[PDB]
């Protein structure tokens, strides 16, 4: 029995599974500047 | 009087402090920056002087300017310039940090990190060595002894 | 009570040096500077929760030099082996079906 | 069981000995000559007291002093 | 009067962690062909006031925080708990001489992780958090073995008093029947401080140590104080637990002595470690832990539980 | 009876409510939760070193690996949430609803 | 007011309950609930439970709320009225019932409640030469041999649920 | 669905907890282990129902040597008629109730 | 050469030197000349209790022999 307030109720799907609705990217840089120093690197993580 | 000789033996005592440990950010850009590791070897031993090898980016007291500043990296010398506490002090090792060197008339190279920075010590060579660059990090050390930041504090 | 002053001379002490450090600084006037969610790791939730497990576990066994003194040694014996066994087990679990991977 | 036991001695020796020492500790005091003066020694230490009893007049085995002879003996702790 | 002993235990630690700074530069010196500083005070002996005084007037860093009072509070509690985990340390007497000073010490230890995570949550970065996550992980992991390998060698001691452990160790040095979970403890307290080969924040194999990065940190003087008061710490609390001395009660200089003299030799040992290896990868740490250690430690574990048994070798409570 | 029984069941009670009553996260909840666990832990223990009740000491222990294991399940369900949603926010969980 | 130690750590535990249980953020409320958890250690030490405190800071506020800071630093991300009026209203209904039980020594929320100081109902005797109460805690292996069974079965148990729930598949 | 499966298997799990009156380690006594064995050994045998009327005086005392409420009462009220005798003055703490009388073993 | 390291670790030996040697004397001086007591266990805090109601000066650390009784 379809309400005012239980109007928006659609109904759940058949397998009960929903759509489920990234990796990182690192800028690096070396640690301490003495050996290389001038090094960037672009990164893509992936934890 | 009584207080100018306190803040006199007070600047006296930070002085001390600061330049008996001073903490290098090293910029290896270039070739300089082997003769720094050279400066840091165990013949001549920079961390005898209190100058520590390898400190943190964070926590600094002098950025050394070791090698050629490009264009491209102007910006990242000028942001970890910024990021340092102060006191900062710049040391400008070798020609291309100095006045742009042997690559002063190129299309990509800052004529001089000075353009960038405000420079304390020029430290001149190609590569100036291990032993003039200790020379220049002493230098440093007598320029930091003389400020008088407390007693011109007291004279304001 | 001489517990609880050497806590509050530490905590004291803690809270005396940390009002130095950030205060102390703050003594010569400097400039005033103006120029200017993280992703998520199944691996470290989950060697997290393997410290709480075997932590637990560990919480079982901190009763054992005094166990050891009883009178019933061999249930004592029994179940102190058990429960090593059963943390043993716990870890081989926590192996073989490739949990402990990547932090291994 | 001899060359798989000489190849996981050699690619994790770690582990074997891991398995050595808790099987040893598994199957070592039901071997021990030794397990039974645990049980004696934690049994004859005197965490409580000794209460007497009242002597209804029919009781040879239980002492009237310390120092008397009959009651249970420690000559086995003292020489081991 | 008692707290008179207050004062003269917590400000000579102090002390103590003050002039560590110099024998580790001065250590790592001589182990790196050079020499440590000899030019600040008499032989390099002025060196920590200096730069002391430095860091007490270098200016806050460059940013502000996430939470300030978890930014105020992360020092705070690092101090306190650097500072309140010597109290029970028999030496030959303890300053609180409490029954239960080893579960203490295991317990205060296991707090000290706070200070790591409220200092990954009061920096601003959402990298340096995920630093320490996984500066927190490493010290749960190791805490591990601390437990059962400190359970495994106190079933020797018959309690959790120290000043009992004193008494243990009066015919042998406990190394010799606990010397595997000697060096499996001395390498996971090694792990514990974050201490190299396993400092993975104050080296790489770190996503934010990276130069030109944010994270507001903390005064570092204070946290490296904290660090260094845990470091000898632990060495103490490995001396007293292994390479525990003789003791005349008459003559309590002599064990003073003794224990004084083992445990600098031991945080030596730290100083010649860290001069010597490189770094771990965060998981061979993880693997070093979780698949080589602690299957060991829980081998002895019960070892070390059936072995007084099977000896009739079981100690006394009191 | 003991003073310090009223504060322990108030403690209780408190964090009973705050359990009772969500704002946002479901991390607060599980905090409220053993919150609850904790002022079990201390009302439990002041009864049976109170009493001398000799076997009963070990019962606290029971309670708490008992309920941090629970604690655990709870955050390994939230860490599955999160996963989900992105969020640990409760009004996410409303698809049960139809 | 040194005798009422234990009542001034209780009312310090109920104020860090009101303290976290009107949920400023998980991040406040794990350390509201980390101090809760050390005042309320404290009340059990100071009955004579050294190693049920001891099993509070090792356990408790050493694994468990290490393990809550930790999720929560993975769940949250960094950088009001009803937490701060809840709090004060909570504050201002304990202290009224500490206002009310030091003027009238006698209180009925609930149940009777004494107004004295709770070193009253101790007991004026000697255990010898051990504590009770780690002695009761030592029978966990010789008389609790059923329990020691379950809770390692629910503990492995944990383990199992714990990798079959978080592997997604 | 109380399977009592100790009583018929004959094995005990969780009897020795269960009362303080048990069979302790070390023979510690509890605090009531004498009002709790008469409590017990009352309402033994006689049911629930005859055990809450034909054993409630030593219920009573095994509960009042629990919680100690008589006994904090009538502690209120000696502890209240002496500080009322206090302000009125007519009423002096003798030197055994004061620290100067150097106790008794 | 290498022993130039001997004084900074000396600083540090002494440094922790200061602490045990300052408990032991401040026990001794605090307890008549004698270790403090160790009261672990209850019956040893009865005993502890005892010593300080029988020396009448209410310190446990007085000792009465076989001159306190006739
Ligand atoms: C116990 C562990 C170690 C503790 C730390 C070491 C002990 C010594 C700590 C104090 C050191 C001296 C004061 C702080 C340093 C001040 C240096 C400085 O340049 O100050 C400039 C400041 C301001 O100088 P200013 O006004 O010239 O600033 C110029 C800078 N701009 C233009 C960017 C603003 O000096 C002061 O504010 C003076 C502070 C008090 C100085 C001492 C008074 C007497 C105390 C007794
Ligand atoms: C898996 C279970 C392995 C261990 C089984 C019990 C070992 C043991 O020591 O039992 C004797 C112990 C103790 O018996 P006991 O022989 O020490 O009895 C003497 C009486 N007291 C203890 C008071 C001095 O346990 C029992 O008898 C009852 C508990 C275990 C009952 C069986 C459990 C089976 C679980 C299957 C799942
Ligand atoms: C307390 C005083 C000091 C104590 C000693 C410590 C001082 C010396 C320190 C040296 C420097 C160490 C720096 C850090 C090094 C870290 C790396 C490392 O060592 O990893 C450990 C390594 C790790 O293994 P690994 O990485 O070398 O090997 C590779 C492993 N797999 C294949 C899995 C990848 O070894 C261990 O874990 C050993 C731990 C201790 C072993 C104890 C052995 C006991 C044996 C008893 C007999 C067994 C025989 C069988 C049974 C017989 C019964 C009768
Ligand atoms: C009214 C009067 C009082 C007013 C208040 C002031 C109180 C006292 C403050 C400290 C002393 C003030 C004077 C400081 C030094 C002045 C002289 C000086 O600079 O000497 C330089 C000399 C080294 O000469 P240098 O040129 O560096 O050598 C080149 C290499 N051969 O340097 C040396 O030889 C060594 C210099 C050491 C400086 C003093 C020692 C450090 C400070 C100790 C107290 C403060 C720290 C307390 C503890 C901190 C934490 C551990
Ligand atoms: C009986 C007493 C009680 C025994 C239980 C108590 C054990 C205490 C120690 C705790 C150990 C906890 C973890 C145990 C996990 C064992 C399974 C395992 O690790 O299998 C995987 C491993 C190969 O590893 P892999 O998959 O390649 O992973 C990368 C690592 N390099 O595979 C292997 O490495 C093979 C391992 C199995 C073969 C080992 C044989 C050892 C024999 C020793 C001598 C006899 C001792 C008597 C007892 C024997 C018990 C088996
Ligand atoms: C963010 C918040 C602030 C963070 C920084 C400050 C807090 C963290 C660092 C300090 C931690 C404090 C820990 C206090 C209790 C330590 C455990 C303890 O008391 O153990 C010692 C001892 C037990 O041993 P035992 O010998 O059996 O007892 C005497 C019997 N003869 O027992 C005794 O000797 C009992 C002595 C009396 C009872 C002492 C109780 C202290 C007060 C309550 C806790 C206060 C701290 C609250 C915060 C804790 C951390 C969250
Ligand atoms: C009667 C039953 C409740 C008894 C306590 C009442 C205290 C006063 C608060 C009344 C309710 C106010 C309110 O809005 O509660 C809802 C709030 C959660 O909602 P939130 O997301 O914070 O705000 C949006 C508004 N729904 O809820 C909360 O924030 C609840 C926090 C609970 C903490 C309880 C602390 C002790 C309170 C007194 C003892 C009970
Ligand atoms: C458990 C033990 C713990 C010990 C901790 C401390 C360890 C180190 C102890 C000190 C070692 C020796 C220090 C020598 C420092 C250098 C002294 C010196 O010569 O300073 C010269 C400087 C300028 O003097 P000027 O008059 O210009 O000289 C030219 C003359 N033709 O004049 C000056 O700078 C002014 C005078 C400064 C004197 C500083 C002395 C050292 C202060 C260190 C602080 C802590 C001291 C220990 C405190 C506890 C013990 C008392
Ligand atoms: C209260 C006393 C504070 C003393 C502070 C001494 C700091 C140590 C200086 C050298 C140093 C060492 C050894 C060091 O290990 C380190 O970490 C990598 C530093 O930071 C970059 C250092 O600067
Ligand atoms: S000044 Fe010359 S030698 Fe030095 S870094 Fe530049 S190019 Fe290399």
């Amino acid at each position: 029995y379809p309400t005012k307030e239980t109007a928006h109720w659609k109904p759940p799907p058949w397998n009960d599974v929903d759509p489920p609705k990234s990796n990182l990217t690192l800028n690096f840089g070396p640690q301490h500047p003495a050996a290389h120093g001038v090094l960037r690197l672009v990164m893509e993580l992936s934890g | 009087s009584r207080g100018e000789y306190v803040v006199a033996k007070l600047d006296d005592l930070i002085n001390w402090a600061r330049r008996s440990s001073l903490w290098p950010m090293t910029f290896g850009l270039a070739c300089c920056a082997v003769e720094m590791m050279h400066m840091a070897a165990p013949r001549y031993d920079m961390d005898r002087f209190g100058v520590v090898f390898r400190a943190s980016p964070r926590q600094s007291d002098v950025m050394i300017v070791a090698g050629t500043l490009t264009n491209k990296m102007a910006p990242a010398l000028r942001k970890v310039y910024d990021q340092m506490p102060e006191p900062r002090y710049v040391v400008s090792m070798g020609s291309c940090a100095n006045g742009g060197g042997y690559y002063h008339y190129s299309y990509s190279v800052v004529r001089g990190c000075d353009r960038i920075v405000p420079v304390d010590i020029y430290v001149p060579g190609c590569p100036p060595t291990a032993e003039a660059l200790l020379y220049g990090i002493l230098q440093l050390q007598k320029k930091i002894k003389r400020e008088k930041r407390l007693r011109i504090w007291y004279r304001r | 009570m001489n517990l609880m002053i050497t806590l509050l001379t530490n905590f004291t002490l803690a809270t005396l040096l940390v009002t130095i450090a950030f205060w102390l600084p703050q003594l010569n006037v400097y400039s005033e500077k103006t120029s200017p969610r993280l992703p998520f790791s199944m691996k470290f939730f989950l060697v997290a929760i393997t410290f709480l497990l075997f932590d637990l576990e560990i919480a079982l066994l901190l009763p054992l030099p005094w166990a050891s003194q009883t009178t019933n040694l061999n249930t004592m014996l029994t179940m102190a082996l058990l429960l090593i066994f059963l943390l043993a087990v716990s870890l081989a679990y926590e192996w073989t079906q490739k949990g402990l991977e990547w932090t291994e | 069981v001899a060359a798989f036991l000489k190849n996981v001695w050699a690619k994790e020796p770690v582990l074997v000995a891991s398995f050595a020492i808790a099987g040893l500790a598994v199957i070592l005091p039901t071997l021990s000559p030794y397990t039974k003066y645990s049980l004696m020694i934690n049994r004859a230490t005197p965490y409580n007291y000794p209460v007497p009893l009242r002597d209804d007049g029919n009781m040879p085995d239980v002492p009237s002093h310390p120092q008397d002879p009959q009651g249970p003996s420690l000559e086995w702790l003292k020489r081991l | 009067m008692f707290m008179i002993n207050v004062l003269t235990l917590i400000i000579p630690i102090l002390l103590a962690v003050a002039f560590l700074t110099l024998v580790e530069r001065k250590v790592l010196g001589y182990m790196q062909f050079r020499k440590g500083p000899n030019v600040v005070g008499p032989y390099g002996l002025l060196q920590p006031i200096a730069d002391a005084i430095k860091l007490f007037i270098k200016e806050p860093l460059r940013p502000a925080t996430s939470s300030i009072s978890m930014f105020i509070l992360a020092p705070i509690l690092a101090l306190t708990l650097a500072l309140t985990m010597w109290i029970p340390l028999p030496m030959p007497y303890p300053l609180i001489n409490m029954n239960l000073g080893v579960l203490f010490m295991l317990a205060m230890s296991s707090l000290a992780v706070y200070s790591i995570l409220w200092s990954g949550w009061a920096s601003n970065s959402k990298y340096a958090l995920i630093g320490a996550l996984r500066a927190v992980a490493q010290t749960i992991s190791y805490e591990v073995t601390l437990a059962i390998i400190l359970l495994s060698v106190l079933l020797m001691n018959g309690s959790f008093t120290l000043s009992t452990l004193i008494i243990t160790q009066e015919q042998v040095w406990l190394i010799f029947p606990a010397w595997p979970l000697a060096m499996m403890w001395f390498i996971s307290t090694l792990a514990e401080t974050n201490r190299a080969p396993f400092d993975l924040t104050e080296g790489e194999s770190e996503l934010v140590s990276g130069f030109n990065v944010e994270y507001a940190a903390g005064p570092f003087a204070l946290f490296f104080m904290a660090e260094y008061a845990n470091i000898i710490m632990m060495n103490i609390f490995t001396t007293t637990l292994f390479l525990g001395a003789f003791h005349n009660p008459y003559m309590p200089e002599l064990y003073t002595i003794n224990f004084t003299i083992k445990s600098l030799l031991l945080s030596i040992t730290f100083l010649w470690i860290r001069a010597s290896y490189p770094r771990f990868r965060y998981d061979q740490l993880m693997h070093l832990l979780w698949k080589n250690f602690l299957p060991l430690t829980l081998a002895l574990c019960m070892w070390h539980v059936s072995l007084p048994i099977l000896l009739s070798s079981i100690p006394p409570q009191t | 009876m003991s003073l310090v029984y009223m504060n322990i069941m108030m403690a209780f009670t408190v964090s009973l409510t705050g359990l009772l009553m969500y704002r946002s996260h479901l991390m607060s909840s599980l905090l409220c939760l053993e919150g609850m666990m904790l002022s079990l832990f201390i009302l439990a223990t002041l009864m049976i070193l109170n009493s001398h009740f000799t076997l009963a000491s070990m019962m606290p222990i029971i309670l708490l690996v008992f309920a941090a294991c629970e604690a655990a399940l709870g955050l390994s369900l939230l860490v599955m949430v999160s996963n989900t949603y992105g969020t640990d926010y409760v009004q996410n969980l409303n698809l049960l609803q139809c | 007011m040194m005798t009422y130690i234990v009542f001034i750590l209780s009312i310090i535990f109920v104020m860090g309950f009101v303290g976290f249980s009107s949920k400023p953020s998980p991040i406040y409320g794990g350390l509201g609930l980390i101090v809760s958890g050390g005042v309320g250690c404290g009340i059990v030490l100071n009955f004579g439970g050294s190693f049920l405190g001891l099993m509070v800071f090792l356990i408790y506020l050493g694994g468990m709320m290490v393990v809550f800071g930790y999720t929560t630093a993975m769940a949250t991300e960094q950088y009001n009225k009803v937490v701060l009026g809840t709090f004060i209203t909570g504050l201002l209904m304990e202290f009224l019932m500490v206002y009310y039980v030091l003027k009238d020594k006698e209180v009925e929320i609930v149940f009777k409640f004494n107004g004295m100081g709770d070193w009253v109902i101790y007991d004026t005797g000697d255990s010898g030469f051990f504590s009770e109460e780690a002695m009761g805690i030592a029978a966990l292996y010789s008389y609790g041999t059923w329990l020691v069974i379950v809770t390692g079965w629910s503990l492995l148990i944990g383990v199992v649920v714990i990798m079959e729930i978080t592997r997604g598949n | 669905p109380f399977f009592d499966v100790q009583k018929k298997l004959g094995v005990d799990l969780d009897h020795w907890m269960t009362i303080q009156s048990a069979e302790q380690p070390h023979r510690i006594p509890a605090r009531c282990h004498a009002f709790e064995k008469e409590w017990i050994e009352c309402a033994h045998g006689i049911g629930s129902i005859r055990a809450e009327k034909e054993c409630k005086i030593e219920f009573e005392d095994f509960r009042e040597c629990l919680l100690r409420q008589k006994t904090m009462k009538r502690l209120n009220a000696i502890k209240r008629q002496r500080d009322k005798l206090i302000k009125e003055g007519k009423y002096t703490p003798p030197p055994h109730h004061s620290g100067q009388e150097d106790l008794r073993p | 050469m290498w022993f130039e390291v001997l004084p900074g670790i000396a600083v540090m030996g002494v440094c922790l030197f200061i602490p045990g040697m300052a408990t032991a004397r401040i026990h001794r001086f605090s307890n008549g000349g004698r270790e403090k007591r160790v009261a672990h266990y209850s019956y040893q805090w009865y005993l502890m209790e005892r010593d300080r109601r029988v020396s009448g000066v209410n310190r446990y650390y007085v000792s009465k022999g076989l001159e306190n009784i006739d």
